[PDB]
DNA sequence: CAAGCATAAAAGATCTAAACATAAAATCTGT
DNA sequence: ACAGATTTTATGTTTAGATCTTTTATGCTTG
């Protein structure tokens, strides 16, 4: 069999016998492989060390905020209320996202079970209330330790036959998914659940964008029914900006005065942290952490963040150091303007607790403040409050006074952090496209030697040159007009001559003296780019049963 | 008898006459009564099923000592028409008019609302000592007769309804009780007057965390949606007249993803490049449509790559309109020919 | 004015009737013959040099791998035989060494394949992987037992040692039976596991449309630019080129006809005959699906086949179609009253033209 | 033309609009009321209806009663009438 | 431009095959 | 070798996916 043409096929590679000690990492050895082995082995422990170090201040605080969440939604969930067992209390967590494990405290003579309902599980209200009472009596049976048909009266039976009360919470866990209509349908379902008196029900609709859609969709009756308890519980990662300046600031003193951080490198942190609020801190993480892999990966100088290997540099180091602006605009030389600790940081933070403990000021970007200053217009983002004005003397910082940071600094000149985690991919697509003389090198040593040094140059890609037409082209193309542009542009003796280069083929060359071999030989080219800009999906087909015209879909830039 | 073993209409009439049967030693002819109320108000309701209970008494032994007579109950006026020529008995029951349910009201909630304990706080702590029970009666029924007579037009005659909105109103209009306004009907009412005016029945105590990139997206999906492709580039130059019937009020049509992201690009202002369509435009417009913001045109399983699917704002006026406001970007200026 | 802005598009945004019937005749034969021979001869030694150039990036994108970031190749060209490339011949063997023996299993997942089904992928990576069983209390009432044991998989491997011991190539993630929701959330979940590898390639322009928030979060995707203009002569190969592709592009019946034309003489006529039987029973029930309520029973197709001198017995005809089950030209299911029940999914019309076409050269 | 009638706003008249069409005053669109058989009606359960995804201001309806009738019905001294025809 | 005329695609009726599910009789396994 | 463990025949119950059919949102098209 061909195993291209399979799919899922698992394949178990032969490893070589040959194997070394420790040759196996995937740093390479940089300065065109002249650095030690145990250089490269410094730089992998003390980026595991470091990033083990972040990430473990990360999960401490990723932690704190799901407890620090359960624990508020939990005592709103009960906060002594005396209201009439008459309704059901709701709790709207606006902009939630559905990833939280919400607890129910442990009653003695309440059962508290929590029901979990998604979009995917609730095609309808029947199946609604099925599943809701299978897990009611699961986990009733299993806290408890003959059957009982899957509906309502479940709950009408459920003192009798538990000898307990109920406290049944339904958590909805994607409730702008689901069709309003079955949801609303299952709330006044609910509502009859209430002639019991021993069976309170509490309800939670994860909310994603705001309540202004619940009370369009929502019957008005089944609105009037929920605000006789409603509780609009605000639960996001972006709201107060007390969760990004943690791990910032973890950051910042998992690299403390060892790394610096660029301006244009917190500004881009800073933009693409504006442009995604409902997944933030983790993208934020991401942002992190891609950088300082990128930074221990490409940069040679990362093996010297610490002093004692300030002492291992070699003439290969000085020699390309030596090129560094800041040496010539200005080994003991860099040791003596090294050990200098940033004190950006240190004053960042006591700036940040100063302002955060009594001047009762929390809305605030710890990112911005430290972009701020690094630009060093502290006073442009202080005066904002208005209420620092007395306290802006001790507050003052003096200016930016540090020297060779290009080699201990954390940014994207050469383009690969905005390229590799938020490329312009139709743009990069169309880039690559329209100029393929950068995408496919040049060359012109070896051209003797191959069988086609004559063609290679002068002619173009197939699929780039007809993307360059594409282009030129307009909004609705013949496809026969298309093509006799493209065979056109095409060179025709040349073709020919190719095709005559080959004598190990024997159709090729019989087809060869047909005269129009080229003309034919240029169409399958064009059905063959055709086809791969249908697949891209650059171009795209009107009515098949014409097939005469296609239309543009994709425009550069 | 287990009741989990009738699954058929058959199982329950067997297990009827097995239960009716061994109850054979009764002196006298009874009939119970099973009391099906709210029959129409099944949410696997289909016309086949009523008549079954119907004739399910035929399949019944005549002479059983118990004789289970039904008594339905349904609320829709035109589920029982669809049996009418089976000419079972029936009373049907009209609706309540304006005074009938301003009385069924004050019968039904004076009692309640005098015995409420936040006006026995109020009371207690605003210090009227000469009170009795006919002026606390006359005082419940003059608000609910102010409250039917105030939104009588908006809720119907719905006694649900006006119940909610005097749970809703009672307590502030107590709150508004003090010493000399009690023993006058008219000053709750000139004091008192901003409840009675616009009604309350809203989660809004009387918009979106979106991203301003997915913001704009919304508006240019808005914009596409509601506004005629072949004048696209005469309106957007940017470097017989305009229709009047205003197609804001009827359903978003439907535009290709290439013309949103088009206009996408020509109405984001300038920052720092025309930001051009990236990973962050795509994630965005696919967070918008999972959000069901921006519907497409075909069923479940859905493929946003196949050049046959068609996106639609699935928003109101109202949502994009103060989303637009929220990023304070204009949006009645290119409906302003369609005013 | 311009061409390459929303001006531009607004612009152009506002006849020859020559069918491709005058246009000079194609035969498939000569037309594969001259694609090959345009493939392996065009730009030959640049394309090497190309790949030699970006080969030297792989132990970055090992680095990136080894740190939770599942990888991503997008650009033009056909990706396939590079990435194949990179994950069988460099990447299995050096994480295998880096870990200490044998090598790295690699679940290599062709996704040009309109066949590719999530539920066969699951049981490979379940057959291979083997994670536990989940509970009956974990089940839920009829939740999908795909996603609730990914999830379990998920709470399990979030306290294991964190060193790969799958990598999961995902060859054009973003083709036509590979981009439905379903089998994306699957991915999407089963990339959070740290022990397993994602690494896939795309290629439409729109396919990171595919993503939500929460699925572009659990890929936690590094995108990588690959171009090298390859031929893709694989992609190709599963749908038809006379007709552009413009029709039928989702079937599968191409790549079926392409498996079909040089396998088994034997095999062949036993396909003719369950064709056969199976437009018959199509006849004795509009262009209809090849659904199980039309298929051949398998006590039958055994008799048919023994009075044909096929298979002789029900060992060799089941392992001799074990082969086409595994490659989703025909699927063997049973009836609900317990017979087995054998039967093509292809379209009675995609069904005749392969009979005539391939099967009735004998 | 003028005592002073309170033109209800939109938020006011949702709900004159959902107890009007709850009394089967409208339908939906293309709506069919009950189905045939049991079967019929599971496999409409199990379907979602493109209405009720559509959001609730722009959902068509269809009338139940003709302005004619309304006409007939409504009496002479009603303050409506005069705008119960074209 | 609209009407006419045509094909096209949305909305849903009608249905099936598959995944998920339970259960009673007869078979296959160890002491 | 006798009771438990597994299998074989025989349904019921939801989810995911299919094609037919009807209606109506698109284009084609003169002034």
């Amino acid at each position: 069999f061909a195993d291209a043409q399979r799919s899922h096929y698992t394949v178990y590679p032969s490893l070589p016998q040959s194997n070394k000690n420790d040759k196996h990492i995937p740093f390479v050895k940089l300065l065109s492989g002249k650095e030690s082995e145990v250089n490269v082995e410094k730089r992998w422990e003390l980026y595991h060390q470091l990033h083990s170090h972040f990430h473990d201040q990360v999960d401490h605080i990723i932690d704190n905020i799901e407890a620090d969440l359960k624990a508020e939604i939990s005592d709103l969930l009960y906060s002594e209320t005396t209201q009439k067992r008459r309704c059901f209390n709701t709790i709207f967590l606006l902009g939630s996202d559905s990833t939280t494990k919400i607890e129910l405290k442990d009653e003695s003579s309440r059962y508290n079970v929590l029901i979990e309902l998604t979009p995917k599980e609730s095609p309808n209200v029947r199946m609604m209330l099925r599943r809701s009472m299978y897990k009611l009596y699961s986990a009733a049976d299993a806290e408890e330790h003959n059957d009982v048909s899957y509906d309502l009266s479940l709950v009408e039976n459920f003192k009798r036959l538990f000898g307990k009360d109920l406290a049944m919470v339904f958590n909805f866990k994607d409730v702008d998914s689901i069709n309003f209509n079955t949801l609303d349908n299952f709330i006044i379902l609910l509502k009859s659940a209430f002639k019991y008196d021993h069976v309170k029900i509490s309800l939670i609709f994860n909310i994603n964008t705001n309540l202004s859609n619940i009370e369009k969709n929502l019957r008005q009756s089944t609105i009037r029914l929920l605000k006789r308890n409603y509780h609009k519980l605000d639960v996001s990662s972006n709201k107060g900006f007390k969760y990004g300046n943690q791990i910032f600031q973890s950051f910042l003193d998992t690299v403390d005065g060892k790394l610096n951080l660029s301006d244009r490198f917190v500004e881009f942190i800073l933009s693409k942290m504006a442009n995604n609020t409902n997944h933030n801190l983790q993208l934020l993480t991401k942002m992190l952490d891609y950088s300082l892999m990128s930074y221990f990966f490409q940069n040679a100088f990362s093996v010297f963040i610490d002093p004692v290997n300030v002492d291992f540099l070699n003439d290969d180091y000085l020699k390309i150091l030596s090129r560094c602006p800041t040496f010539m605009f200005f080994e003991e030389f860099f040791v003596e303007f090294l050990v200098r600790e940033n004190p950006i940081n240190g004053h960042a933070k006591f700036v940040a607790r100063f302002l955060e403990e009594e001047l009762n000021i929390t809305n605030f970007n710890l990112i911005e403040l430290y972009h701020n200053l690094l630009i060093g217009k502290l006073d442009s983002y202080l005066d904002r409050w208005s209420a620092c004005k007395e306290y802006k003397d001790r507050l003052h910082f003096e200016p930016i006074d540090t020297i060779f940071q290009e080699l201990f600094t954390l940014d994207n000149r050469s383009g690969l952090l905005t390229q590799s985690i938020f490329p312009s991919y139709k743009s990069n697509i169309e880039d690559n496209l329209l100029s393929w003389e950068q995408v496919l090198p040049s060359l012109d040593k070896e051209n003797y030697d191959t069988l086609s040094g004559d063609l290679d140059k002068i002619m173009a890609p197939v699929l780039g040159q007809l993307f360059k037409l594409y282009r030129e082209a307009n909004m609705t193309i013949n496809i026969y007009d298309f093509y006799i542009a493209f065979r056109e542009t095409l060179p025709k003796e040349e073709i020919l001559n190719f095709i005559r280069k080959d004598p190990s083929n024997t159709k090729l060359l019989e087809l060869a003296e047909t005269p129009d071999a080229f003309d034919k030989v240029a169409l399958i080219l064009f059905m063959q780019a055709i086809f791969a800009f249908e697949n891209m999906g650059l171009i795209k087909f009107q009515s098949t049963k014409s097939y005469d015209l296609v239309e543009k879909c994709v425009w550069r830039g | 008898y287990d009741p989990l073993q009738v699954e058929e209409p058959f199982l329950l009439v067997k297990t009827l006459h097995n239960i009716f049967v061994q109850y054979e030693s009764l002196q006298e002819k009874t009939c119970l009564f099973l009391i099906l109320d709210g029959f129409d108000s099944l949410q696997d309701l289909d016309a086949a099923l009523f008549n079954k209970y119907i004739k399910l008494n035929e399949l019944l032994p005549k002479d059983s000592k118990i004789n289970i007579k039904f008594i339905y109950t349904m609320l829709e006026t035109s589920f029982l028409q669809r049996y009418s020529t089976h000419c079972i008995p029936t009373v049907m029951f009209p609706r309540y008019n304006v005074d009938e349910v301003s009385t069924i009201l004050v019968m039904s909630r004076c009692g309640e609302l005098m015995e409420d304990s936040c006006l026995r706080k109020r009371i207690i702590e605003e210090q009227i000592t000469d009170c009795t029970d006919d002026q606390f009666q006359n005082v419940a029924a003059n608000f609910i007769h102010l409250i039917v007579q105030a939104f009588h037009s908006y809720t119907g005659n719905d006694i649900f309804a006006l119940n909610d909105l005097i749970d809703f109103k009672w307590p502030k209009y107590v709150s508004r009780i003090t010493k000399e306004n009690i023993f006058e009907p008219l000053a709750l009412y000139k004091s008192a007057i901003k409840l009675f005016l616009s009604t309350d029945d809203n989660l809004s105590e009387n918009t979106y965390d979106l991203s301003i990139i997915s913001k704009y997206l919304l508006i240019a999906s808005y914009i596409c949606s509601y506004l005629e492709p072949r004048y696209d580039a005469s309106i957007f130059s940017r470097k017989r007249k305009k229709k009047e019937v205003n197609p804001r009020y009827l359903q978003p049509s439907l535009f290709a993803i290439e013309r949103l992201l088009a206009i996408f690009q020509a109405i984001f202002p300038i920052q720092g490049s025309l930001m051009k369509a990236n990973i962050e435009v795509f994630q965005n417009l696919s967070e918008l449509h999972t959000l069901k913001l921006i519907a497409t045109t075909m069923n479940k399983n859905i493929d946003y790559l196949s050049p046959k699917v068609r996106w639609k704002v699935n928003v109101p006026w109202e949502i994009i309109k103060e989303i637009s406001e929220s990023v304070h970007f204009n949006i009645s200026d290119y409906f302003s020919d369609i005013h | 004015s311009f061409l390459d802005t929303f001006e531009g598009y607004f612009d152009q945004r506002k006849k020859s009737r020559h069918t491709m019937s005058m246009a000079p005749d194609v035969t498939r034969e000569e037309f594969s013959l001259v694609s090959n021979f345009f493939n392996e001869n065009f730009q030959k030694r640049p394309r090497q040099k190309l790949f030699e150039i970006q080969k030297k990036m792989f132990p970055q994108y090992w680095f990136e791998l080894t740190q939770g970031f599942s990888l991503l190749f997008y650009g033009v060209g056909s990706k396939r035989n590079f990435l194949e490339e990179f994950a069988i011949d460099y990447l299995s063997p050096k994480i295998a060494y880096s870990q200490l023996v044998n090598s790295i299993p690699c679940l290599i997942l062709n996704g040009y394949n309109p066949s590719c089904n999530y539920r066969d992928v699951f049981k490979e990576i379940t057959d291979l992987l083997v994670p536990a069983e989940l509970t009956r209390s974990e089940t839920k009432y009829w939740g999908n037992h795909v996603i609730l044991q990914i999830q379990k998989m998920i709470d399990f491997y979030k306290n294991q040692p964190l060193d790969i011991k799958l990598i999961l190539v995902v060859h054009n993630l973003d083709g036509p039976s590979i981009r439905k929701n379903t089998f994306q959330t699957m991915l999407s979940f089963l990339s959070v596991i740290r022990q397993i590898a994602i690494v896939a390639s795309t290629d439409h322009i729109y396919a990171p449309l595919l993503w939500d928030n929460m699925k572009a979060q659990n890929y936690n995707f590094v995108f990588h630019d690959i171009s090298n203009f390859e031929p893709s002569t694989v992609e190709s190969t599963f749908q038809d080129v006379m007709k552009m592709g413009k029709s039928d592009t989702s079937s599968g019946a191409e790549g079926a006809k392409y498996v079909l034309q040089s396998l088994t003489v034997n095999s062949k006529k036993m396909y003719k005959l369950l064709i056969e039987t199976q437009m018959q029973n199509m006849g004795n029930l509009g262009p209809k699906r090849g659904t199980q309520r039309t298929g051949v029973e398998l006590k039958l197709f055994n008799h048919l086949c023994a009075a044909d001198f096929i298979a002789s017995n029900e060992i060799a005809l089941r392992s001799m179609l074990r082969e086409f089950i595994e490659h989703k030209m025909a699927n063997i299911t049973k009836n609900n009253s317990g017979m087995e029940i054998i039967w093509v999914p292809y379209t009675y019309a995609e069904l005749e033209k392969l009979l005539k076409t391939v099967l009735n050269t004998l | 033309r003028i005592n002073t009638i309170k033109l209800w706003l939109k938020k006011d008249v949702k709900n004159v609009w959902e107890n009007l069409v709850q009394l089967d005053f409208f339908t939906e669109k293309s709506a069919v009321g009950l189905r045939d058989n049991a079967t019929a009606a599971f496999y409409a359960s199990n379907y979602q209806f493109q209405g009720t995804m559509i959001p609730f201001d722009l959902r068509s309806y269809q009338m139940q009663i003709i302005l004619q009738e309304l006409r007939r019905i409504i009496p002479k001294s009603n303050m409506y009438y005069s705008w119960t025809q074209l």
